[PDB]
């Protein structure tokens, strides 16, 4: 229920028993794959969800499912980066912290469809951040320099970038 | 927008001794010397009788001072943001180019009262770098709505798409 | 009751506030952006004023060994300081904020003694919680937490929190910002090879007309300072000299911005009102008048709406108004917002003091 | 105890401070444009006059390879002492020799001979050099303007520590501004050929200034290790340069060596600015003129600072002088100065008798 | 010591100096208007003066060749001399060149037809060239010359060529305010058949100030005392004897000063905040009394206020025919008051360390 410094608020994970379920128990195979995710501290559940996502087996690339396996610690890292400089123990554009759920729940329609990579990529998922995002740059850069155009079009550049370890 | 364009007509149709009265009266209001009101008076006041959309007093007698100063000709498609975004290509990315834009950037910040001598320094640079043709009239279409958003976020944005060129 | 204090200041071009990249400090109010000065920076100002100096009785800091240590004459008791220290919960070390004398003479008295360190920790933390007798303590307040993660489980931490007794807004520009960027080069005293071209450095600077906002509560200031009274007064009579009288010390060697006030209101409240909205509107300088003048003047329009608004009989309000040898009067056409016009800070002291009670400034100097 | 001098000075058209590309500088004061020289600028022409040689000292350059050559003569010694510079921590980022040295020249043969020794090494005799230059702050201008040096961590010897390097400084210097609107021009020019056998522009403004130099005594007395005499005739030196001295900038195209028409020189504890007198631009009637208006705003901004703040149980000294009291002060009031003379070696002398009783000989005499 | 000279002159109604549009030039003095001529406008009038043409030495070129060109054998126009130079950096533009006369030809015209070749002869021009300083006006002018570090030869290097100015002019402005007038012309036709002109002149009285170093006279002449009075007697001659060289053939302003101040003191003063107050005229006098009074009042102030101990300013105030004294007050503020100017350049030269006028002319 919180954005602490090492989580950040996103939506259900869907994308954790993925690049393990994918190797050891239940394998591809044609069907409805009904993830159920019961978390816990100590002796107080804090969240239970259900998913359903589509598949048949359209072949497995080990790389981009290791990526797809670690997400969270890639928007902990583009939450996470200032402004401008750097400083330490820097919390960084807390907006972004706002905005993220609506790209990943946008994101999270077809996530049978980024498992098996059809049509659907990296790439083409990194897209659905532009719109919010400029609408973002306006408030957090309300100037009417040139450089205050040129600030929001570095912003509006940012990425999550895969990390596989 | 008819009104302006005799205006800037009657701006060309001026001679040597006319430009070099609204030259002494650099850096002035008009009520102070009597010989310049009386000239504003005269080539302004029958188009406001016969046009309502004439520029307003302070924004004629603005750019009346600028032309008397800097006689650039008219010319359409030679504006200021677009001049300004050519010439900032052929300087150094380190060091001249935020010296430049420094200098176009600080006119979000000063009122048509306080526009003589920016002004003054960025028409001394293009006289500098070798340029004679400029569009008054749509310079003083913005400045009538200077006091306007869109008016300097349409200014900056026609300067960053001649700069990118 | 509380007692409010309105400040408008007219300053050079300067520097007294900068963020890390080197300019002044900026903020957006009414849709324009204007100049500003941090309030942390304006009480660190007054805290260390040379009208407040018989006022610091305590240290905000983190090198408490080096006190402890400055608490002896030969004895090593460094070590078992930081030990103590250490082993208190301070573990970087937390910046601790209490009274100068306590925590001298009881770390020197306790930490030479020859006891466990369970018990001199616990005496310590003891101490350091209860020393709780300073004066900029009462007036912005105290925050500690020990970290718990690598504190002893034995001993247990009190209470220590302070709830402060003045409340200060941030300087805020009466008009637009205008941002300004000086270049400057070094030179050589020996002529030699010398540069190519010469590096340009920048310095950014601006000038603008401040209002400052004072208010302080006389409840807390005297229930955080125990049963004593004239103190209060005391503090109060001696932070209103020292802000009136006290600027920033940014880049002052040189940017001289020793330029001081051209009006105080002061007033007298139960509820704590800010008229920091008569400049929602910016203040464009015409031919006639001056910057200040047109500030006073609609800070005179905000009062006297605001006094004519929002009004109740049974607790009405009242305050003076000052001003150099009475040259802007906040009442500039016909309406008499302040009753008791002085030319002179000394008697605005008295007559606050007055109000407070019966309280001479000569008399509570001893305290 | 500070002593505070207040200058007006009216100015031919003349660039005596510019940017980059010519423009004379300019500011943001009161609503209006003001006209600008750099405080800097003004310190520097007061280091380098005819008045302050005697009292020289600190020496400020990139170049001490070249000077310690010169000092030890024949003997080589170019590239080690390059290599000691680099060992002592002078950061060499860019490839660029940079860091301003700040020490007197009268240790300049103490560092030829540490550095000219065999029997030690490179490390030794680059912390032999450290320790010579951070205990070599014994000048007037070091003394007066301070020194802040920091070498970098990255380039140096592991094993050299650096010690206590700042000196506070003792004069506060702001910039000018004019007490007007702020009106520039632009001068057109042509190349002449002689031999029979295009147009360019130029930026020149014309303004009266209102500058402001505070000094503090007992800095500087504590700067120069208790020489009062010194101190003295620092101040007297300090003030004969402030009055005679104009900035050398395009000074061959526009020769603007006016001198003030009126300086005030007063003795408080509290530093005093008259710039919010100016806030309001002296617009020009046909009776009266710029100067005396300006005079006459600051006779009045004198009388409402003397009545309003200084009325305390410290008393407040001040001189007036103008030129054969071509200009007097305030009219209305008269009483502003307690003492009115006509001769700027008066005004010295009563300067150095007010601080401690010095008489000019006995300080000329010292150095 | 410094010598200043001030002077108050009058003009007749005239435009001696003009800038791009063809108003004069003008300029902002204590919130009002006033007239204005340049700085180079009486440099370049006093250097083309007649009193200073037997001490005239310097170019101020831009295109050496030609001068090179002067010999009969016609092989040093288009030579390699013409890719020499451009290896030497003098490039469009051509950067202009403050040096001698008899040196560049001398041995420029020995050095320029030599089988030394490439990257050897631009050497030698260059050691003829900065070090070409010798020459008064130089001397009193000044010099510059840095050249392009991205168009000249790499082998090739350059000692110092900066020469520090020993003479400081300020600007003309005016005593009163200025009054633009425009004329009108209408040029007619000498035959029959099938406009109206437009120029401005004004008319002032005058005020300017310059400044000559002794010692940097001295120093920047190598050491030669002797010329450098016969310079500062010919600058004396020239500053009161010329007039700028403008639209003089249909404005005749070639007027004499009517009042100069001749001052010797060891720190420069401008007596520039005496015109502050604009002059304006009265039923009684007229404006060159009112301007020599204001400027004798501000005198006395500054004399009287800024010393009381030694350097008794020996200056001298010169009037034709004692015309205009130096006030009506209390008078002895100038040492002596001369009705003549060749008396002033020998009581000025005697001044200078017994310096004869007859026996300096055989300097140059």
């Amino acid at each position: 229920l919180m954005s602490n410094d090492r989580y950040t608020f996103a939506d259900r994970d869907w994308y954790s028993p993925l690049f393990s379920y994918l190797h050891a128990e239940g394998n591809s195979r044609q069907g409805k794959l009904w993830l159920v995710g019961f978390a816990s501290d100590k002796a107080k559940s804090i969240d239970i969800w259900d998913k359903i996502i589509e598949l048949e087996g359209t072949d497995t690339n080990d790389e981009l499912l290791a990526q797809l396996a670690n997400r969270a610690t890639a928007l902990n890292a583009m939450r996470k980066k200032p402004l401008r400089g750097d400083f330490k123990k820097s919390v960084g554009t807390p907006q972004i912290a706002d905005i993220i759920p609506h790209a990943e729940n946008r994101i999270a329609i077809n996530a049978g469809k980024m498992t098996e990579n059809r049509g659907y990529s990296w790439q083409d998922a990194d897209t659905e951040y532009g719109e919010l995002l400029t609408k973002v740059a306006y408030s957090l850069e309300p100037a009417q320099t040139v450089d205050a155009r040129l600030k929001r079009g570095n912003f509006i550049s940012r990425k999550p970038w895969p990390i596989i370890p | 927008n008819r009104g302006t364009v005799d205006f800037i007509a009657s701006l060309e149709n001026l001679k040597e001794g006319d430009l070099g009265i609204l030259r002494k009266l650099r850096g002035a209001r008009l009520d102070e010397k009597l010989p310049g009101f009386d000239l504003f008076s005269a080539l302004w006041w029958p188009l406001r009788q016969k046009n309502q959309r004439a520029p307003k007093r302070e924004v004629a007698w603005l750019i009346a001072k600028l032309f008397a100063e800097f006689r650039f000709e008219q010319r359409e498609g030679a504006t200021l943001p677009i001049l300004m975004g050519g010439i900032c290509r052929k300087l150094e990315p380190k060091k001249e180019l935020p010296r430049v834009l420094a200098r176009f950037d600080q006119l979000a910040s000063l009122d048509i009262m306080q526009m003589e001598e920016p002004l003054s320094v960025i028409m001394g640079i293009l006289r500098k770098h070798q340029q004679v043709c400029l569009d008054w009239v749509g310079l003083t279409d913005v400045l009538s709505f200077w006091e306007q958003e869109p008016v300097k976020r349409e200014w900056s944005d026609s300067f960053i798409k001649a700069y990118k060129i | 009751m509380l007692i409010e204090i309105h400040m408008i200041q007219n300053h050079s071009p300067a520097n007294l506030n900068r963020d890390d990249l080197g300019a002044p400090k900026t903020c957006y109010f009414g849709g324009v952006l204007r100049s500003r000065i941090s309030s942390q920076c304006i009480k660190r100002s007054i805290r260390t004023s040379n009208d407040f100096k018989a006022l610091l009785g305590g240290v905000r800091t983190r090198r408490l060994a080096d006190l402890i240590q400055q608490e002896a004459g030969e004895t090593e008791c460094w070590k078992k300081a930081q030990e103590i220290l250490n082993k208190c919960g301070f573990k970087t070390k937390m910046l601790v904020f209490m009274s100068k004398d306590k925590i001298k003479d009881l770390a020197r008295i306790v930490l030479d003694n020859s006891l466990g360190l369970t018990e001199a920790a616990q005496q310590v933390a003891n101490v350091i919680a209860q020393a709780t007798l300073a004066p900029d303590i009462a007036l912005c307040g105290r925050m500690l937490e020990p970290n718990d993660k690598d504190k002893d489980k034995k001993v247990k931490w009190s209470n220590t929190t302070v709830e402060a007794a003045l409340q200060v807004a941030h300087a805020i520009s009466t008009h637009i910002a205008r941002p300004e960027i000086d270049y400057f080069v070094a030179a050589d005293d020996v002529p030699g090879e010398d540069a190519g071209a010469g590096h340009i450095g920048e310095s950014m600077f601006a000038s603008a007309c401040f209002y400052k906002y004072f208010s302080i509560d006389w409840e807390q200031l005297v229930k955080n300072l125990k049963g004593d009274t004239n103190l209060a007064a005391h503090t109060v009579g001696a932070f209103l000299l020292a802000a009136a009288k006290t600027n920033p010390s940014g880049k002052q060697n040189s940017f001289a911005a020793h330029n001081y006030p051209d009006g105080i209101l002061v007033e007298f409240k139960n509820s704590p009102i800010s008229y920091a909205n008569a400049f929602v509107r910016p203040v464009s300088v015409v031919k006639e008048s001056d910057l200040v003048e047109q500030s006073i003047g609609q800070l005179s329009n905000y009062v006297n709406d605001i006094r004519l608004g929002y009004y109740d009989e049974q607790s009405p309000v009242i305050g003076f108004w000052f001003s150099p040898n009475n040259r802007y009067p906040l009442g500039y056409k016909h309406s008499k917002l302040a009753s008791r016009n002085i030319g002179n800070l000394n008697e605005l002291v008295g007559a606050v003091l007055d109000y407070i009670g019966g309280f001479k400034w000569e008399e509570v100097q001893k305290s």
